[PDB]
Formats: C-alpha cells, structure tokens, sequence
C-alpha cells in the first residue's frame, strides 16, 4: 500500500 | 505619568557613561531587534570569543560637525567611525571576527528661534555610488573608510576625470541617497527625525544586521549612518548661521573571534 | 496563523466625535509611522472587507521567470584563425535589469533557484544547405573546476559537473537549485572589501574592488553545440530565465531610481533626473 | 504521500481542492506551497521603544 | 506499493515528504533512494591493535 | 599511571594556547593558590571590571636569551614584562587598576651530555638594589621597568660614580638576590630548579599578591622571576657552550577597573 | 497516505 520513512 | 516621566525626557546608562536628553522624539530599536549576543544554536567560529563588555560598550563622542544653510549631508560607516575608539577598537583589529550592535545618538540642540530638520538614517549594507565613470566599484579602501571624520554628500554628480591618477572615492548624490535610489524613501530604513522645534536628538538602537553571525569588521560595514538636511536650517534673518552636530556611538553585545596580530591597515 | 490570502479587516462603522483623543495629530520625528483607518478621522459605515494580499506576498511578487542572460553559440567549422563558437557565462542576476530591481527592494534573501532554458535557432548564410537537429550541452562550471578552452576538449566530460543536454525543438530545459549560498542569505548589497590593505604589503597588493565578495560568486554556465559541424552555418542562442522560489527577504531598501550602471549601485552622469516637471498646484 | 489543500474559489459555475505529490527526494525540487503568512508592519511602521498609542500624544 | 519519505528541507518558504513508486521487476532499474548510512573512520584513522586513549602517551 | 600518565609529560592550554612538555618537574602552585577573580567581599574599585579572558590569559612568549659558562643570571617584572603583550598590555594601559595571577613557562633543553641547573624563582615585591652609593633608591622607571627584555645579575657590585649624569639603574648582585639577602635562602620563595639532567623545563602558577585586591599595573609589580644558574653550564669538553632560554608567561584571571584615555609612559 | 490543508 504505502511504507513510511 | 502623574510622577512626571517623558517620552521627551530619557537617560541612556551604558559602561562608565550616561547619556541626558531632555527633548528627545522617543527612541528606535531598528527592525524591533534589540542587540544580542551570538546563540550557539547561530554560531560558527568554535573558538572561545572574547567579550570585553563594559571596556567597549560605552559611549564614544565623534568629532563634532557644523550645519550651515550650504550642508548638503553627512555620512559614517560601522564600524568603521569606531575603530579607532579606546579598547573596541583595539578588539577589532586584534580579532579576525567581530559582531556588535550599537545605540547612535546624534546630537544637535538651537533655539525656538532657529528651524531645520535633519534626516537621520541607519542603513544596513550602506554601499555608495562611486565618483566614476570610466571604472565602476573602484572606491579605494582609504576613501570608502574615513574612520571618525565620515564623509559627506553633494548635490551635484562630478564625474572623476583624471585617468591617469584616479580619485578613486565616492559621490554620494544627496537627492540619490549617494546610492542611486530617492531620498524621499530612506524612511523605510530605521530613522529619526531632528526637528528643531521638536526635538534636539536622534538616538537608534542598532542590532547586528548582516547574512553571517559574525563577519571581519575590517573588511566590512554593516551599518551606515546617514544624515541630510531635509529642511535647511534657518535663523532669524542671518544669512549665515551655523550649529554644531555631534555623534556619540555606543557598541553594545560586541564578540571577538580569531584573535591573532594586530591589523595594521593602509588608511592613507 | 493570518496567511496571505485572509480578507483584509473590516471597516467598522462610527460615528461623531468630540474629545481629548487626538488620533489624527501626531509627530513623525519619532521614526513612526501613524497607524490611522479612516474611522479615526472621518465617519465611516460597516464594510465587510473581502479584498486580500495574497497576490503581494514575498512568494507571489516573485513568482516568475525573469530573463537574466542570452549566450550565444555557433556550429561552425574550426579554422586557424577562428575556433567553433562556444559560450561562456558567470551566473549573475545583474546583467539584466527587471529582476535585478526587484530583488533590490530588499538587502539581503534566501531562495531556491529555478533555471529554465529557451533555445532558437537560425541559418545566417545565404545558402540552401541544412542543418540537422541540435543538441546542445549547458554545463555548469562552479569555482574551481577546469573551464572548457575548446568546444570539444576533456572538460565537457562532465563527470562531476551538471549538465543538461537539450534536444533543440523539444520543451524548453529547467533544473532547480537548492539555496547555495555559503552565507545564512544571499546580500544583495556588500558594503565591504573582499581584502584589507596592509601597511607593510604594497597597495596593488592589497587593493581589491569596492563592494565586491568572491571573484567567481557562483561558477559559470558553458554552453556548447555537440554536433559536428555543418556545411551551412547555424547561430543559436540561448536564453536563460531565472525564477526565485520559496523566497525569503530581509531589510527593505528604496529601489533603484535611476539607470543601473555596471553591477554595483554606481551611477552614469546624464541620467540622473528621474523625476518630471510638474507645478506644485497643478493637479 | 499526496497532500490536499483547498482552493479559495474566486468565480462560481462545498469546498474545492486539490492534490500534491512530490516526486523528488530534494525540496528544492518542489514547486512552490503558495500557503504563506503574513505579518504585521511595526518593525518598519512602529520601531519605537515604548508602544505607541495612536488616540494619545505621540509626544508627551 | 508507495515509499513516503521525508526531505530534509532547506530553504524554506510541518514534515514534507515525497513519494516513490518502483515501476520495474528488477532492482538495478530502481533510481537510488540516497538514504545512506555513515560510519566511524576508525578501521583507516586508528587501525591499531590496541585501543587509543587520546589523553594518554600513544606510547608507553 | 598503568595508562602512562606522568608526572614529568604535562599540557597547558590557555586561551588558544597549549604547551606542551616531556621532562616536567611536577609543577608548582604558588603558595598553594591557584589565581582567582576578586571576590565580592574582599572588592574595592565600585565600576563594572572588565574580564577580557581569552583575550589576554593567554600564553606570550618573551624574547629569547642564552645561557652560557659566563652568564650570571636574569631577571623580569610582571606585569611589566607583559606590559606590551596583545591585548593584555592594552588592558593594562587603558585602566587605573589592574590584578592578575600568572603561569610562568621557562623552556631550556640540551642534551644528556650537557650539565647545568637553573634556579628559577617567583619573588612577591621584588624590589631590588640600585648602582649607587651617593644617593639611595634612585633607579628610575624606565630603568626599574625594561618590559620583556629583563635584567641580568652580575657577579660585582660597582658604584655609578658619575654624579653629574648618574646611571640610575639597579646593580643586582647574584649571591646577594640582588636584593642584599643571600641567594641560598631564595628557595623560601616559589620555586622550580632546571637541572638539565632531569627537566627541560620549569613551571609556577602565579596567584595575584598584594596588600590591596587591586592596584595600579603601570605603577607596580606584583611578582619579580629570576633566575639564576645555580651549576654553571657545561658540555662534553668545549669551552664556549651555549643553550637558549625561552620564557613563556600567560595571565590569568585578570580583571581590571577605572577607565579612561590610555596611559603612554615615557619608557626611554 | 493523504495529508489534508
Ligand atoms: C545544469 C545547470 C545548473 C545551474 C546551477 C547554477 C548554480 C549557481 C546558482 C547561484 C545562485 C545565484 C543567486 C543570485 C545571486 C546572488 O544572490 C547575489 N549576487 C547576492 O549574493
Ligand atoms: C502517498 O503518496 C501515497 C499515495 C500514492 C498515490 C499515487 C502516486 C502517483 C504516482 C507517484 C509517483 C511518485 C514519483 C517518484
Ligand atoms: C502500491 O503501489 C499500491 C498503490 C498504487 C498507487 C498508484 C500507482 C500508480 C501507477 C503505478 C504503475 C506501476 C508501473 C508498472
């Protein structure tokens, strides 16, 4: 989906 | 106030010396910034600086002017018109890096009688218009930096025509603002006005003001002060009068980095 | 938390006065200006004001390409007493005027740099020949690296240094810039010397340009067509515009009154009357 | 990652937005917010040291 | 399948962030994400088999 | 120390100053008192004191003598020897008063060849004798104060007999400390001996003494050094040895009071 | 994901 960094 | 305190009536306290006025046009912290030491969180220069506190931030009395009805204006750049005073000055030259801030008082008291009003400007970057036009930013170092004695605006723009042995300094153009921008909109700069029926006085407090925290102080002005004649002075019917204008600065939150020799510049 | 584009205040309504509050009387030796509305001196109605100032903040005054330079470039054969045409520029806002004046309004600012490039071209002799399409290298040259002598040798290389190559006829090229000063800001004005004359050295030693910082400030952009050379003569020329965004300015300055003359404040007899005549009760 | 924000809509035909992504990883990249403050004028219109009153004597 | 990072902002005009999307199967067709990693100059500026203690005699 | 520390490698760092040494002696506190600023309680002079600190408690280096088989000795003042040092001396004439604690550097090396041993003492008031046996305490300022220069010490006392031009300096006899006491007994006073097969090198903190927490610099010295060579230089079998001898000095803190225009003695 | 202004 989505991956935050 | 019922105790009797005056917007007109101020006393300035810095070091071993105290500053009396009695018709000030109350006072400007130029851009609302009162003077401050270098923050850690702004700093650059890692060495410990040196911060002589009360020995240079004091009042240092200039040599004193005369306004006559032929003045076209006066100028005097910081630090330059310190460097020669007492131990600022000798911080200054003995450091690599210097920052200060300053409160400028320009004097100049006359009578009920007398009229005239003088234009007092504080200018961040103050860069003058150079007397040629054969070769552009070609100021000498000397005659950008008159120390104490400042310079002076004219009237009129003459071009240097000596080729052979330049000039080399400014004509700063009053109407210009020796800058080549108008006059009537140095107001946007930090000033005062002294008019004489209202007031005998200019007092600036001037922050720091440049893009680095700390700067050579030889090698740069950051402040310049400027003042015209925006209304001529004028007394009773004399065709000749004259009274005198003097500047006392006082540098304030000034901090030294990099110390080393002394500079010893070519001033002449 | 009042942004730009908040509607102005309302004018409220009000109505006949008589007092001690003397509004409209005041003193402009104090360096103030008087922050008067007309309630203060006339009687107003209630007015809800919608107009804003979004369009006059920093950001959107300066919302726009500006050209700063046109380098021109040739496709010519290299001969004996004259080498193929490469252009050589020293980054600067100073060689144009208009936006060099706006910039002006303030002393000193910080800014990311957006550079777009428009590229034309033309035939300049007489015959029928032609040309095929174009492609030109815009480098940057910072200071210190190697400047190209020729329109071909090692520098164009480029293993370090940007470059865009530009397919003519294609969109014009745009790269951004972050803020790359090696100041807090960028000072549009330096009242200093960029050295300080010693009394021990000689004078031509320790003489250096009045209002001038570091000699090559920002690098140069070397502009250059890759192609061989044609039978017919092609002249380009590349037009560089320059857009400052996310803008901040510090220190607000009168603007430039009269004509720019070289890149400091200097000023050229013979142009020194911007103002026009006009009688003093004349409207 | 997109951002939505709301247009002031000036001539009509709810709310209107509109969509940001940022393609890049420097923000120098990006395009320009338009979201800015403002401010109010006395550090150049007021830098007097006491607090100017405008119904009362500016000289007392 | 979006990464969301953040930028380290420069100039200024919140967190901003930018996104990524890999279109390809393979790795190499990936562009490079520069988020790197730093580490101690020690195995070239100390490589000594016995610890220094800069206060102390480098030898003793 | 299992570590290496010792007693004989030391580091001194002062303003943006360090020395360094391998063949220390230890290192001697005056009276076992590190220098301090004047406390509150023991305060006099009511002004804001100036404290330029990196500024001035610095390291300087006096100019450089020799040490030979005929040497009989040397001597300084402080603060007169650092009367021209940056921005201490600056200090120092720029104000009334003055205080200051010291840390005195003397370098001399040679070789494990060499023989020959420095007495090298820190005396309070050290006031020493004058030529003359026709009138008494007469040597003058400019010859009581020679700044970094120093005195020396002669083995002989001789009597300025010209009466009518008198030399008017001081005739310090070594055995005699200079000073009519005997130099055997200089030990009670402060001390570090270089003996060159042990240390290259003597060190003394200098605490400020007085009978007054602060005085006039320009007019009086706190501390006297002298050193004399208690074993006479000598090397392998050469009859004309020679080592140099370096003394660095750094103030510390100094604090000084009373403000003015600066004094410009007459030092010729 | 979305950030909302
Ligand atoms: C492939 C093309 C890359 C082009 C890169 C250009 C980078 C250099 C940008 C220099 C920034 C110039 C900003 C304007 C001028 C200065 O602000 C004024 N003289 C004040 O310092
Ligand atoms: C946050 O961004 C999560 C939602 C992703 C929405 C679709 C993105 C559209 C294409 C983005 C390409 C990114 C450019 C490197
Ligand atoms: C993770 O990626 C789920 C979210 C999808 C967001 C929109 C993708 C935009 C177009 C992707 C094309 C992929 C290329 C083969």
């Amino acid at each position: 989906g989505s991956s935050s960094t | 106030e019922a105790c009797g305190y005056s917007d007109r009536v101020l006393q300035l306290t810095l070091g071993n010396s105290t500053i009396t006025t009695q018709e000030a046009a109350n006072s400007v912290v130029a851009y609302g910034r009162w003077p401050e030491y270098l923050r850690d969180s702004e700093a650059n220069p890692v060495d410990q600086p040196t911060e002589p506190d009360v020995a240079a931030c004091r009042f240092y009395t200039l040599d004193t002017v005369s306004w006559t009805k032929e003045s076209r204006g006066w100028w005097w750049k910081l630090p330059d018109a310190l460097r020669d005073m007492g131990l600022f000055g000798q911080n200054m030259y003995y450091h690599y890096l210097g920052r200060s801030g300053y409160t400028v008082h320009v004097q100049c008291n006359a009578s009920k009688f007398h009229q005239g009003a003088l234009g007092v400007f504080a200018v961040p970057e103050m860069c003058l218009a150079g007397d040629s036009n054969t070769t552009t930013m070609y100021t000498s170092y000397q005659n950008a930096n008159p120390g104490e004695k400042g310079g002076t605006f004219t009237g009129t723009f003459t071009p240097d025509n000596n080729q052979t042995s330049p000039a080399r300094r400014f004509c700063p153009v009053d109407y210009l603002l020796g800058n080549g921008t108008l006059l009537g909109n140095a107001f946007v700069f930090p000033h005062q006005i002294i008019n004489l029926r209202t007031n005998n006085c200019a007092t600036l407090v001037l922050p720091y003001v440049n893009s680095l925290s700390i700067d050579s102080m030889v090698k740069h002005n950051n402040w310049g002060i400027a003042i015209l004649p925006l209304a001529p002075l004028n007394f009773a019917s004399e065709s000749s009068p004259e009274i005198p204008i003097t500047l006392t600065i006082a540098p304030m939150c000034c901090e030294f980095n990099g110390l080393r020799n002394i500079t010893l510049p070519r001033l002449q | 938390a009042a942004t730009s584009r908040d509607a102005l205040p309302n004018t409220e309504a009000s109505g006949p006065t008589h007092s001690k509050e003397i509004p409209a009387l005041t003193a402009v030796e104090t360096g103030a200006t008087n922050p008067l509305v007309p309630s203060d001196t006339v009687q107003t109605r209630h007015v809800v004001q919608h107009r804003s100032r979004s369009e006059s903040s920093i950001e959107s005054f300066f919302a726009r390409g500006a050209c700063v330079t046109i380098m021109t470039v040739d496709n010519s054969a290299s001969t004996t007493n004259k080498d193929k045409l490469f252009a050589v520029w020293k980054i600067t806002y100073k060689d144009t005027v208009q936006l060099r004046r706006k910039l002006e309004f303030f002393t000193y600012s910080r800014f990311d740099m957006e550079l777009t490039f428009v590229v034309t071209a033309n035939f300049t002799e007489t015959n029928n020949g032609h040309a095929l399409n174009q492609v030109y290298q815009i480098m940057y040259v910072p200071p210190g690296a190697p400047v190209p002598e020729k329109w071909d040798d090692y520098t164009w290389q480029t293993s370090s240094n940007p470059s865009i190559f530009y397919t003519y006829g294609t969109a014009p090229a745009r790269i951004s810039v972050p803020y790359v000063g090696i100041s807090n800001a960028y000072s549009h004005f330096y009242d200093g010397f960029s050295k300080v004359p010693l009394k021990d050295q000689s004078a031509a030693l320790g003489d250096s340009l009045y209002g001038a910082a570091s000699l090559n400030d920002f690098g140069i952009l070397a502009v250059r067509v890759v192609n061989d050379h044609n039978p017919t003569k092609v002249t380009s020329k590349i037009r560089v515009y320059l857009k400052p965004k996310h803008i901040r300015v510090w220190c607000p300055r009168p603007p430039r009154a009269v004509a720019y003359y070289g890149p400091g404040v200097d000023y050229k007899d013979g142009t020194l009357t911007p103002l026009s005549t006009k009688d003093l009760t004349t409207y | 990652g997109a951002q939505v924000s709301s247009q002031k809509v000036g001539a009509h035909e709810s709310t209107i937005n509109y969509t940001t992504i940022n393609y890049y990883r420097d923000s120098a990249s990006n395009a320009a917010s338009k979201q800015d403050f403002s401010q109010d004028p006395s550090k150049f219109t007021e830098p007097i040291k006491d607090v100017l009153i405008k119904t009362a004597p500016m000289l007392n």
